RNA sequence: GGCGUAAAGCGCACGCAGGCGGUUUGUUAAGUCAGAUGUGAAAUCCCCGGGCUCAACCUGGGAACUGCAUCUGAUACUGGCAAGCUUGAGUCUCGUAGAGGGGGGUAGAAUUCCAGGUGUAGCGGUGAAAUGCGUAGAGAUCUGGAGGAAUACCGGUGGCGAAGGCGGCCCCCUGGACGAAGACUGACGCUCAGGUGCGAAAGCGUGGGGAGCAAACAGGAUUAGAUACCCUGGUAGUCCACGCCGUAAACGAUGUCGACUUGGAGGUUGUGCCCUUGAGGCGUGGCUUCCGGAGCUAACGCGUUAAGUCGACCGCCUGGGGA
RNA sequence: UUAGCUAGUAGGUGGGGUAACGGCUCACCUAGGCGACGAUCCCUAGCUGGUCUGAGAGGAUGACCAGCCACACUGGAACU
């Protein structure tokens, strides 16, 4: 069904950027606003806005270059099927250090070159490539 | 129930108490008659030998031919039709054998 | 499944108001009075496989359903499964 | 391919 | 790494255990992560050296040994508990369509049998013949009666059912699917190893039934032989009850469920509005076929019903033959 | 193509026993115990630090070095 909404996060995102689709709506969850806010911040979206209290909507402005898809590719690492968890030290980098790789922890939600600061580990989300 | 079965092979040899040998056959129903033309198949029986060249045409097919003496041979009795009748099954079978193609 | 008369009955039953229908308690009701309706039915019509298939499937729905409020609250559990004649 | 399907019996070496 | 056709998706369905799970808040700190302690014998390997004239080799320290245990932390995610919420999944009403299944009647053609009437030399069959049938009157036609099984036209990539499948009409019992308006419970869910049930036809057991068709078999042609083809007959079987058997090219040669991604020609089935100004106009759901863009694929082709991009779970394949 | 296994078996009492806890042993009492997270049965095998292979993950193996267990013609027993 919807047991992975962020896999279905990322399937609604894939399909608008290579259709070339302006904007994107699908429905909000707590755990969705904190993945867009950080690709707002580097670069790959370009806004995003709440819809809804009793049916939570979340929308998505995507983002083109000439007309040229901006996120390329993006692949879901961990699942519910099989979780996915990495230490300090072995976070992965995507594209030898181009990509990002979104790392949720106890301080919040931030990338990969954000936790070498922060010196935690925990979940990995998506490989923004 | 009506029939027979070929069991013993090809051919196995022995000899005799008194002098030569046996060859055993196959059970075979086979007829291969592409050798050579029909005017061997004329040659291929004994007493339609002295019987040639009495009839009307120099060529002939004996069967639709007017003025075939050998099949006056057969009306007359000293040829029984049992063989004639057969002979030209010989010559319509060629007629149903030679159809795709054969050569050695 | 049954009359007009018989189903909104039993809503009245087991329900707290006319609007109480679409909880589980009546759920279990419409499906226990529905198999008790077909015990004289499959007994004549054996060869009926086809029926049999919509039987099946009204216990494995009453089944369902029996444990959802068995794991949430007991004391309405106990309750409805002798008022109906449950657990064999 | 699942991974969840090897957890009951793992891939047979020949 | 694959499973439409190269080897591979169980014939299909239900469902326990197992795996997995919408959304909001609090709590726990289980999983995970951060730090620290202890430990992970030496040797081997790695780093910098030293030494044997060199190298192999020996050897100093460090690194490594990604391990395990305990303590102190952080709470985003996962798990547990607690309270929920409604879009998931369900419930009620009003409806509509349908060969959905089971049971019980009934209809009229057609076939064969039988009775009667009129009527005469062939009927029948094939490429051509023959077996066979008929002067006890066949065949043909008409009247009357019996029995059996199937339902022309309608009828169509039409409908329904999980699938195999399901078709005269009518009644009785009963199953699901879908649409509209709201009300209501509050994740009640997805999936499935064993297990469970259904499951074309042939065949088997018991007892009935018997037209037509028709293995074995009878007879006549065909032929080198005819065993098959073709023709005239004909038992088992085909029919029903009661079991058993559970296999198919059981195929969409695609396991189920959900989410999105340009679209047309249609079909079927509803619903909402509209000079009702025509069975129309405009929308909008359920089912289904043919094309085709991007994309995918070995090609063929698929292409909003995917074989496109993804997630949840399960089955199965590892050269051909042996098998 | 191994699904049920097990009566000193599982637990308790008391006695006995060993350097130490203990069905370790005995009488009695209870009917449990183990097991689809592989019990039980069959076959094979000393194990590990390691070595070899491989970019790594893995794969194969356990000679020489070192650690431990077992064995000393076969089987059984106790003394010191
Ligand atoms: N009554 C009878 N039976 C005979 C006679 N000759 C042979 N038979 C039988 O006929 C049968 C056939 O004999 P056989 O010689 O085997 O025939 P074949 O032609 O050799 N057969 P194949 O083609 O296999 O070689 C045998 O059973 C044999 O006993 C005879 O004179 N009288
Ligand atoms: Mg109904
Ligand atoms: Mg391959
Ligand atoms: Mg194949
Ligand atoms: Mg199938
Ligand atoms: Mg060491
Ligand atoms: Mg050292
Ligand atoms: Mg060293
Ligand atoms: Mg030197
Ligand atoms: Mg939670
Ligand atoms: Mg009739
Ligand atoms: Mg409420
Ligand atoms: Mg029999
Ligand atoms: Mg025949
Ligand atoms: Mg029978
Ligand atoms: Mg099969
Ligand atoms: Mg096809
Ligand atoms: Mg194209
Ligand atoms: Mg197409
Ligand atoms: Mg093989
Ligand atoms: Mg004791
Ligand atoms: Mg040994
Ligand atoms: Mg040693
Ligand atoms: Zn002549």
């Amino acid at each position: 069904s919807m047991q992975d909404p962020i896999a279905d996060m990322l399937t609604r995102i894939r399909n608008g950027q290579a259709a070339n689709k302006a904007a994107v709506t699908m429905p909000s969850s707590k755990l969705k606003v904190a993945i867009a806010n950080v690709l707002k911040e580097e670069g790959f979206i370009e806004d995003f806005k709440v819809e809804g209290d009793t049916k939570p909507e979340l929308e998505l402005t995507l983002k083109y270059f000439q007309g040229k898809a901006v996120v390329e590719s993006i692949q879901r690492v961990s699942r519910p099927g099989l979780r996915i968890y990495k230490r300090k030290d072995e976070l992965p980098k995507v594209m030898a250090g181009l990509g990002i790789a979104v790392v949720s922890t106890s301080k919040g939600v931030m990338t990969d070159r954000a936790a070498r600061q922060a010196g935690l580990g925990g979940e990995i989300i998506c490989y923004v490539a | 129930s009506g029939l027979g079965q070929h069991t013993t092979t090809a051919a196995r040899l022995y000899h005799f108490p008194h002098g030569g040998d046996v060859i055993d056959s196959p059970g075979v129903r086979e007829f291969g008659l592409w050798h050579l033309e029909p005017e061997q198949i004329t040659q291929g029986f004994v007493e339609f030998h002295d019987y040639l060249g009495l009839c009307k045409y120099r060529d002939c097919k004996h069967d639709t031919d007017p003025g075939c003496a050998i099949r006056e041979a057969v009306e007359e009795g000293k040829i029984a039709e049992t063989r004639f009748e057969n002979y030209h099954r010989i010559l319509e079978s060629m007629a149903q054998v030679k159809t795709r193609k054969n050569f050695s | 499944s049954l009359s007009t008369e018989a189903t909104a009955k039993i809503v009245s039953e087991f329900g707290r108001d006319a609007n109480d229908t679409g909880s589980t308690e009546v759920q279990v009701a419409l499906l226990t009075a529905q198999i008790n309706h077909l015990q004289g039915h499959f007994a004549e019509h054996k060869k009926d496989h086809h029926s049999r298939r919509g039987l099946l499937r009204m216990v494995s729905q009453r089944r369902k359903l029996l444990d959802y409020l068995k794991r949430k609250d007991v004391a309405r559990y106990t309750q409805l499964i002798e008022r109906l004649g449950l657990r064999r | 391919a699942t991974v969840n399907q090897l957890v009951r019996k793992p891939r047979a070496r020949k």
